[PDB]
């Protein structure tokens, strides 16, 4: 009960479904008091 | 129709341990599990609905999450009430269907 | 110059022949870029080859 | 809020049945009312759902055909016409209303439940 | 995950060797590395062990001073420098990796193992 | 240095009897043991890790026991492929080392 190398590694494999690895992207949102050079788009209107 | 499978079908586990029940969806619902509890010889109770809110007069032990298609149930420390059969249920389209239960008993 | 948090540079460039001071000419400077930094801007290096 | 069952009982099989779910403690005539159904030591099987006004009425894959439900919102009474008995149908049957427990109505979810009622479909005596 | 062994072979006695054991399918660099032999005939003996890093290098009492392990993280191979081979250092060597079944992460226990090379000391022709 | 001894050395028995090798250490480890099986010109096989609990792909008829100084390895029911040579292993403190392996063999 040392030390115990924290890395240890998940096993993947099909035969593992709370276990099936899944890819997951996360999306943090913040502002600051600068333009927001994220925006969404508006489409063209004929003039 | 909207197939809920619930695992595993079963398992052992003592007093004040931690469990997790899972419900996966054929398809997305996105926030529409209902989690009851039944016991034997009696209708079920209710639990958590949206897949995430505590229902009044459920201990604040139980709890839900998730959305879309994964979805885990929760009880923080087994109580020996606690042993018994939870399904998961979707609300998103009809028909509404159920999962095929979860029997938690004692080790 | 920085104004409301948004760095904004002005340029022009013009041929002179007076190489010991500023000529006597009037030019007009237009906006290149707007950009955000927003802090307490207190001092700028200009940085020469 | 109380929902009494009851019409069960012994049928041989092939004949029909009809069960009863008497509301009180809410408004019923505003509610969705369903029936689930649990087959004996089995899991549990959504049956018919019946919209607050009785105009929309559907049910799920088994009973299409032999099960009719219906409502009485001036004696706040829940009704299911079973039709065509068999042997699979055999099972404890609740009513269940809708019910949504906070602000997060886009839920609608699920809640109270009768009591239930056993229906036996045999040709024992 | 693959250990594959070489350099093994007759040598005279007193002179040196050097092993090699190539990995591959799976993370190299942070995984404690194993040789051991086995003798014809005779049991496994436990030969050296390198950390992760290069660190960390232990060797079986037998082996001390003449026999040195080393690492190559980058190639990914294993290393065993033999010197002043002698007799009863004739024997079979295995490199070999320390892996967990993860869950019991008290253990640090073994593992796929390399095939194995042949090491014989002896001065006949 | 921990020493590990295996007893027997060596056995004869058939198909189907019940198998037992014992592995002492010099000093009490007392849950660091680790199984292994071994066929002549071939690998060996991690069997038994933390000298209770079995390794995946492992058959169930393989059983580890014991704690401190004194460790078992149990075959339920002998199989044609069980005939090796089993080596016991610890893990507690540097440098690692073997047990000398005890040889299955056929009665
Ligand atoms: C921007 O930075 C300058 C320092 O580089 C700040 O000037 C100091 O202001 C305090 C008052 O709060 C004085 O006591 C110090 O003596 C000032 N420094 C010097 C060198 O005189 C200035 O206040 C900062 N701006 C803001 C808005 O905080």
């Amino acid at each position: 009960f040392n030390c115990y190398f924290p890395l240890q590694s998940y096993g993947f494999q099909p035969t593992n479904v709370g276990y099936q690895p899944y890819r997951v992207v996360v999306l943090s949102f913040e502002l600051l008091h600068a333009p927001a050079t994220v925006c969404g788009p508006k489409k063209s209107t004929n003039l | 129709d909207i197939q809920l499978t619930q695992s595993p079908s079963s398992l052992s586990a003592s007093v004040g341990d931690r469990v997790t029940i899972t419900c996966r969806a054929s398809q997305s619902i996105s926030s529409y599990l209902n989690w009851y509890q039944q016991k034997p010889g009696k209708a079920p109770k209710l639990l958590i609905y949206a897949a995430s809110s505590l229902q009044s007069g459920v201990p604040s032990r139980f709890s839900g999450s998730g959305s879309g298609t994964d979805f885990t149930l929760t009880i923080s420390s087994l109580q020996p009430e606690d042993f018994a059969t939870y399904y998961c249920q979707q609300s998103y389209s009809t028909p509404r269907t159920f999962g095929q239960g979860t029997k938690v008993e004692i080790k | 110059k920085n104004i409301d948090g948004y760095f904004k540079i002005y340029s022009k460039h013009t041929p002179i022949n007076l190489v010991r001071d500023l000529p006597q000419g009037f030019s007009a400077l237009e906006p290149l870029v707007d950009l955000p930094i927003g802090i307490n801007i207190t001092r700028f290096q200009t940085l020469l080859a | 809020v109380q929902l009494v069952e009851s019409g069960g009982g012994v049928v041989q099989p092939g004949r029909s049945l009809r069960l009863s779910c008497a509301a009180s403690g809410f408004t019923f005539s505003i509610y969705g009312m369903h029936w689930v159904r649990q087959a004996p030591g089995k899991g549990l099987e959504w049956v018919a759902v019946i919209s607050y006004d009785g105009s929309n009425k559907y049910y799920a894959d088994s009973v299409k055909g032999r099960f009719t439900i219906s409502r009485d919102n001036s004696k706040n009474t829940l009704y299911l016409q079973m039709n065509s008995l068999r042997a699979e149908d055999t099972a404890v049957y609740y009513c269940a209303k809708e019910g949504r427990p906070s602000d997060i109505v886009v839920v609608v979810a699920f809640d109270y439940w009768g009591q239930g009622t056993l229906v036996t479909v045999s040709s024992a005596s």
